[PDB]
Formats: C-alpha cells, structure tokens, sequence
C-alpha cells in the first residue's frame, strides 16, 4: 500500500475530544450559511439555534465509517 | 418645574460636536445656586475655530444631560430645551401637562431632538400623557407624527412598545404609517406588541384599517411568531381575528407550532390547536417537523402530549436523507423517549433511511442496552440486512463497545455472515484496529482458513495493525 | 483549668449558632453538596497529617527542598488559619472574613502573607517529573510523590473551604438586605468556581490545564512501572485508594456545570402614578427618587438581581403602577425598591400573567410600623 496513510490518524481525530472540539467548529461555520439563528434565539431561546445546526448537519446521508470513530455524536 | 429646585445645584460644560474623532469635555463650570427663577439664558463668546458647540448640564452631581447645540454665530442659548421633553416624560400626568404648557407659553422648541433623534413626540409616547399628546395632534402635521429616531422608531413603536393604548388610539384617528419598519430588524409594531404581550395595544392597532397581521421582517417572522413569547392572552388575541396564517412559514421554513414545540412548554401548543388550523405534518427546508424536533431534543412529556389523541404521522422522513425522527432518538443517546416511541402503535421501527439504514442498526453502534432489550422483547428481526449488507453483529464488532455483541452472541446471530467482500466478522475485526474486542471472539474457535474475495486471510489482518 | 473547657464550650456555642442562624435551602444544598464531597478527603488529609510532617524532615536534595517546603508551609497557613477562624461568634467571623489582605484574597490565588504558594510547584513538578522511580528503591521519589498527594489534596480542601464560605456570606448578606455585598459575593463565588474548575478539570483538557488528569496519568504510569516499584503489598494498595478517591472527587466536580442561576429577568416596561395619593407618606417625599429590581425567584439556587432602573421623581404622587412583560420562561418574579442611597427593600412578587403591579402593599406594611400612632 502507501506508507504516507493517515488512516489511523484520521480514525483518531474522529474519536479525540480535542478534534470534536473542531467538529463544533464546523457546526460553528454554519452562522455564515444561515443568519437566522440570533432571531430564533430571542424566541425560543439559545436551544433553538443548537436544535437547528444540528438538524442541519444530520439532515443528509449518514455514513458510517464516520459514525463508528465517534464523531458523527456531540 | 422640572429639574430646577430651591436649593440645588446647576453646572455646564461644552464641546465639540466631531462626527469622526472623540472629542473632550471641558471642566465643569462654577456652582449656581437654584432659586425662584428657573430657565437661564448663557451668553456664549463666538467660537475662534467656527465650529458647533454641544452644552451639557448637571444638578448638584446627578448624571449629566444633554440640553442643546449652539451655532459659531450665535448668541444668548436659552437652556429652555431639555425640559419640555423631560415634562412630556413625567410620569405624572397633571404635572407633566401644566410644565408643559407653561414651557410652550415662552416659546419651546417644539422640534428639538434628544436622546438619539427623539422628539417630544417620542417622549409623550414613552410616558403615556394622553393630554399633551391630544394637545400636540391637534394642530400638527403628518411629517412630524411619522418622524422615525435615529434607531427607525416612529412615535407609534413607542407607544406600542410601552402598552399605552390611549395615545394609540389618537395617533389611529389622526392617521398615522402604521406597516412602518425599524432598521436592522423591521419589525412593526404589531411585532413589539406581541413581543411583550399586551393586548389592549393589539385590539386597538386591529381597530385601524390598513393594517396586515401577517407582515414579515428581516428574517421572514410574523408577529405570530413573535406571539410565542406571549403566554395565552395575547395569542387568543391572535386567534379571535379574522385572517390568520396560522401556517406561514419563515425563510427557513418555520412555523409558529414548530416554535412552540422548540421552546417546551406545552400550553401555547395546546392554545395554538385550539384554533383547529395547525397542520401538525408541516416540514421545513429540510423536512423536519415538530415530532422531529422533540426527539432531537429529548422532549418527551411534550412528546407524549402530541403523540397522543392526534392525527399525527410518525414516518415522516427527511428528505436528504430519509432519515425518521425515531433515529433522532436513538442517535445522540436518548434512550427512554426512544423506548416510549418504539411501544407507540402508530410508530414502524422497522422503516429504513438512504443507505438501508434501521434503527436497530444505530442502536447497536450508539451501545443502548436499554433500546436493544426493547428490540429483543418486542419482537424484531436480527437478522435485517443492508443496502452493503454489514449485519448487526458485524457493526457490533466494528462499534466502539465490544460487549454489545456479546450479549448478541446469545440470541442466535450468524458468526459466519459476509458481506460484499467474502471476509468474515473475524477477518473483518483485524482490519479496524481494536485489540481487545477480537478476543471475545477467538474463545469461541472461529475457523481460521476463510478467504475473502482480495484473498486475504486473517494472519494479514493483524500485520497492518499490529495486534 | 476551668477557663480552657469554658474557651472551647465559647468556640461550640459560637460555631453553632453560626451554623444555625443563617437558614435556607440553599445553603442547605451547598453545605450538603461540600461536606459529602470533603469528608473522606478530610479524614484522610488528617491522618496523614503527621506522616508528612515526618516526611518533611526526610528530605534532603537542595533540587527538590524548595518544593516540598512551599507546600508544607501553604498546609501549615491553610490548616492553621482555619482553626483560627473556626471557634469566633458570628459578627467576629463576618469582620474577619471581610477585611483587605484577608484569608480568602489570599486563598483565591493560593498565596500566603510569606509570599508562600503550591500551584506553582505542584505544576513544576509534574512538568520534569521526579516523582518517577528511576532507581529501584527511589524513596527520594516516593516522598515527593505523596507531597504531590497532599498538595493536591490541600487544593481541593481550599476550594470547598472558599465555595462554602463565599455561599454563607452570600446567603447572610441576602436575609440582611443588603443587595449590593450579596451581588459582590454572588459574583465572586461564580468566579472562584469557574477559575478552580478550570484548573482541575481544565476547559477541555486541550492543553492539560487540569491538575487531575496529570496526577492520574502519573498514578497510572507509575502503577503500570513494574521494575520500578518496590513490589511492597502497601504500596499497590495506598495507589488503588489514591485513583478510586481522585476518579470519585472528578466525577463529583464534572458532574455539575454551574453553581448559580445567572439568568436576569427583564424589568418594568413602563411606570406611572394613577392613583390619588398625595405624598407627604412614607418613604415617598418631594426631592427624593426611586429604583427598582427584578430578581427570580428561586427556591433552590441563588438568583441575580437586575441592574437599578433610572431614577424617577416624586413630586406630589406616592403610589406608583409599573407595567410588567411577561416572563418567557413563566417565573414568578420578586421586586426590590431603594430610595436614594437607603437599604433596598422587597416589595412584593409578580406572576407571569399578570401585569398591573401596584406598589401599596409594603407601605401599608411600613405604616403599621411606624413609631408614631
């Protein structure tokens, strides 16, 4: 095979809690994609605007390589 | 009147008015001593650089106020401004009207701004003086009645915004822009009266003609979702009006129910059906409806209350991914409203998402003893296969808790399945890295010379790991 | 002599009392929640007491002295200014404990009056690591590893020490009526539990912040060392307690996320004076002004008081109605009001659906009160 393979290593920062903190970033970058979220928040609180990032990232195809490290959870 | 009383202390100061540098305050000036005359009159040396002066007043160390701005050329600044607009803001009535109208007796500058662009208007509208205002309405123009702040509040935002409801109703008579908008938010003032929940604001803004309930803002919100914050009267005020989109939807998609379910708190659910116009099976963007929602967020009396005594569809999936509500539930590891849904008549857990995924799949990979005994005692199938076909025993030996598929060793799962490629859960437990879930296995004298469709066997499984 | 059993009965007496007077369910919790959490550290931080004591004389490398004798000069500060501060009545411990340079400014950064601290050393110790048994006896290490014990167990003492402590003068200055002190108090016990719970746990342990997890993973990688031990039952014994005792105490510590309600509920919207009541009544006179506060109710945390709205002037009205929003999480609400500079006073409660709030009701209290029929 290819001795420059990270798989291992992309297995673990699919596990690590300091790379789920990345994967919060990522559901951070979803502000920019909708602005919706400050007005939610004055309405149904701060949950509203968590309820709606994470029906918006689980909403399209699982996988499941990604939901067997432990990432795919938060 | 006012401010102004025996015995007080009266102090000035001045500066610059820079619209683009922060500019200084000058040292106070010396104490005055207040007695029978009230309103003074400053004589102010014209300015060397030729550029307008902002005069701030203090009482004896209280904060200080803004009272006017003066020309280069001009001379004898009358300090009679600051004190209409703080008598429009009396909160006493009787009071309030006599300083006013002794103030307007000696030439009051009716049009002079304070507080970010507010008039007097704004003020009498803050306070809820229905005299001054009746006084001021009755010789005025429509510019001034209208006239927006410097944040786009119009005196009838004020009045909305503080539940008077007389001064709305004579600003309704005299005519006034009722749709008008604020800046960054555009919210009328039927959206600030249903922000607070008051409802005799809101009968008397119905009252006036030209009027829509169902007005939008910068994010697609009606004052129906703005009700929500309201508890039971303001939105039965709501749903006694003649035309409601009970269903509008914002950008995203959202619906006043689906606030409600978001928010918890069942009562303005129950007002909102009430009506008899919710559509319950309405979606959003991404096909999310509000039994979607509780079982993300692990709502479950709410839950029961919706479930039941309903026409409620439980298979409603989201369209990406046909992903149904219960696998919400077992995802992010909410195992008892899982458990209420699985014993629910109307609910399929044997449905499938995009992949040939089933609930008892990621019940397996999330670890629930408590879902997993729920499948074994309903009675559902173990052996539910793929679109890729990995069975539940192989994702328990992929998963990140062994000691699941131990206890799926004794309901009668096949050891020796296979997927696509011919390789067995033991040829396949070498490949994914973890050593001590593949010793529960070996005990139990699995056949060592299977060959999958690569030709690999297992003694090459643990040399690219290492086990 | 009589005077040392009457000394210590005065002590009793006085601890007592203090334990009795300030009564709500708060506090209730608190004290309830902290001595769960210390009493087995406590018990077994005594014991071992005199075992360090005779460590202390023990060493002797000039690399590692330093170390050992900051911490046990912070023990012997610590454990004495609590028996100090334990046996005084109460108004004697609210002036002790409040008063510049006092016990617990000293304690929040854990420094002492002889510029003494063990924060320091207890991370430079971990940082190069000599508690390792590079030799096969090691008792140099051995020693220094159960200072590290002690220290970090004399931490977590501290930290229940001021959360209690900070939660008492919170609750006394509360029932008292000060509002301001009980504010001041509220905002430095959330503090000094974020800021210790940040250095025990650390804010996700990205950069091993936490002290915990560091000693942990030094228990078990010297428990895993197998030439490296000296293979004493002892010693495979006192370890096992040391990691159940440390697992129990950071389960107990990550499993809350907050101490305090800090959610503010919102204020009047819009006041006035409707009724007819001249104002040569009561609190409310010509020249005087008025602020009011919103606070939540709360029957098992400690809320926060808003901020004082603006003042407003009474001339020739007393009775003023204030028009309330309704609560978005539906709570009943308590309202304070001050005058000028004077001690701020409840006024009454407010239900969520209901708006029209009358202030009348404590003056007719007040009236019934005054000295003159």
């Amino acid at each position: 095979e290819g001795e420059d393979l990270t798989l291992e290593e992309k297995a673990e920062i699919c596990s690590e809690l300091e790379l789920q903190q990345k994967y919060v970033d990522i559901a951070s970058n979803i502000i920019g994609d909708l602005s919706s979220l400050p007005i939610a928040g004055k309405i149904a609180g701060t949950i509203a605007a968590a309820a709606m990032t994470a029906t918006h990232v689980a909403s399209g195809r699982l996988d499941i390589e990604q939901t067997l490290l432990g990432c795919s959870d938060l | 009147i006012g401010d102004w009383r025996d015995g007080r202390e009266v102090r000035y100061a001045v500066q610059y008015a820079s619209e683009t540098l922060f500019s200084k305050i000058s040292h106070w000036s010396d104490p005055v001593s207040v007695r029978e005359k009230a309103c003074p009159t400053l004589r102010m040396p014209v300015d060397q650089t030729r550029r307008n002066v902002l005069v701030f007043r203090k009482f004896d160390s209280s904060k200080p106020q803004l009272v006017g701005e003066i020309t280069p050329y001009l001379s004898n600044f009358i300090d009679i401004d600051r004190d209409l607009y703080n008598a429009a803001s009396n909160p006493d009535s009787a009071v309030g009207f006599k300083e006013f109208t002794k103030l307007n007796y000696d030439g009051a500058n009716i049009r002079a701004t304070f507080d970010h662009g507010r008039t007097v208007f704004h003020a009498a509208a803050k306070s809820g003086n229905d005299k001054i205002m009746f006084g001021l309405t009755f010789l005025a123009k429509s510019t001034e009645l209208n006239q927006p702040d410097k944040k786009g509040y119009t005196p009838i935002h004020v009045a909305a915004d503080s539940g008077n409801a007389g001064i709305v109703n004579l600003l309704i008579q005299r005519g006034v822009s009722i749709n008008s908008k604020t800046y960054h938010f555009l919210q009328t003032p039927l959206h600030l009266a249903a922000q607070r929940g008051f409802v005799t604001t809101f009968q008397r803004l119905m009252e006036s003609p030209e009027i829509n309930i169902n007005e939008r803002d910068k994010d697609g919100f009606t004052p129906l979702h703005y009700a929500i914050r309201g508890g039971e009267r303001i939105l039965e005020a709501f749903l006694n009006q003649i035309s409601i989109d009970v269903n509008a939807k914002s950008n995203t998609g959202l619906t006043p129910f689906h606030l409600a379910i978001i928010k918890n708190d069942w009562p303005v659910a129950s007002t909102l059906l009430g009506s008899k116009k919710v559509d319950i099976n309405a979606v959003d963007e991404n096909n999310i409806t509000a039994l979607h929602y509780a079982a993300i967020l692990g709502y479950l009396e709410t839950t029961k209350q919706l479930i039941n005594l309903k026409e409620i569809n439980a298979n409603v999936v989201s369209s990406p991914g046909l992903l149904s509500a219960l696998h919400y539930a077992i995802l992010y590891k909410h195992d008892d409203v899982a458990s209420f849904l699985m014993r629910s008549s109307n609910v399929n857990v044997n449905l499938k998402a995009l992949g040939g995924i089933t609930p008892l799949h990621l019940a397996v990979i999330q670890g629930r003893k408590q879902i997993l005994s729920l499948m074994f005692d309903i009675g559902v199938n173990i052996e539910q296969k793929t679109d890729e076909k990995y069975t539940p025993l192989h994702l328990a030996a992929m998963s990140k808790y062994p000691e699941l598929i131990q206890i799926l060793l004794d309901q009668g799962s096949n050891f020796e399945a296979k997927t696509n490629s011919g390789a067995t859960p033991l040829h396949l437990a070498t490949f994914k890295g973890k050593s001590q879930a593949a010793l529960i296995l070996l005990n139990n004298e699995v056949n060592w010379r299977d060959t999958d469709e690569n030709g690999q066997m297992p003694i090459h499984g643990a040399a690219m790991t290492g086990l | 002599p009589f005077d040392q059993i009457k000394e210590v009965l005065e002590n009793r007496f006085n601890e007592i009392d203090r334990k009795l007077d300030s009564h709500s369910a708060a506090l209730e919790e608190i004290t309830k929640l902290v001595e769960k959490s210390i009493s087995v550290v406590e018990k077994t931080r005594k014991q071992m007491n005199k075992r360090f004591d005779e460590v202390m004389k023990s060493i002797q490398d000039a690399k590692v002295s330093p170390i050992i004798s900051k911490i046990n000069n912070f023990a012997r500060y610590f454990d004495t200014e609590k028996e100090r501060i334990r046996g005084l009545k109460l108004n004697d411990y609210i002036l002790k404990l409040e008063e510049p340079n006092g016990i617990l400014l000293h304690f929040k950064e854990s420094r002492t009056p002889t510029d003494d601290s063990l924060q320091a050393p207890l991370f430079s110790i971990i940082e190069e690591g000599y508690a390792v048994p590079k030799s096969i006896d090691d008792e140099l290490a051995f020693k220094v590893l159960y200072a590290l014990l002690y220290g970090t167990q004399t931490y977590v003492s501290v930290m229940f020490f001021l959360l209690e402590q900070y939660s008492f003068l919170a609750n006394h200055y509360y029932e008292k009526g000060y509002l301001e002190k009980y504010d001041e108090y509220f905002n430095s016990l959330n503090n000094v539990f974020l800021d210790f719970k940040s250095s025990l746990v650390g804010t996700g342990t990205s950069n091993n912040e936490g002290l915990l997890d560091r000693v942990l993973q030094v228990l078990m990688t010297v428990k895993n060392s197998e030439f490296l031990g000296l293979e004493k039952n002892g010693v495979d014994e006192m370890l096992n307690e040391k990691i159940n005792l440390f697992n129990k105490i950071k389960e107990e510590i990550e499993g809350k996320q907050k101490m305090t309600l800090s959610e503010t509920p919102e204020n009047f919207a819009q006041i006035s004076f409707d009724k007819d009541i001249t104002t040569p009544i009561g609190d409310w006179r010509d020249g005087r002004e008025v602020r009011y506060a919103v606070q939540y109710a709360s029957e098992t945390l400690f809320s926060k008081i808003s901020h004082w709205s603006d003042p407003v002037s009474v001339r020739e009205k007393a009775c003023p109605t204030l028009r309330m929003p309704v609560d978005q999480t539906r709570r009943n609400v308590l309202v304070f009001r001050k005058f000028d500079s004077s001690k701020p006073q409840l006024v009454g409660e407010i239900t969520p659906y209901l708006s029209n709030f009358i202030d009348i009701d404590r003056d007719l209290y007040n009236a019934a009160s005054n000295p003159d029929s």
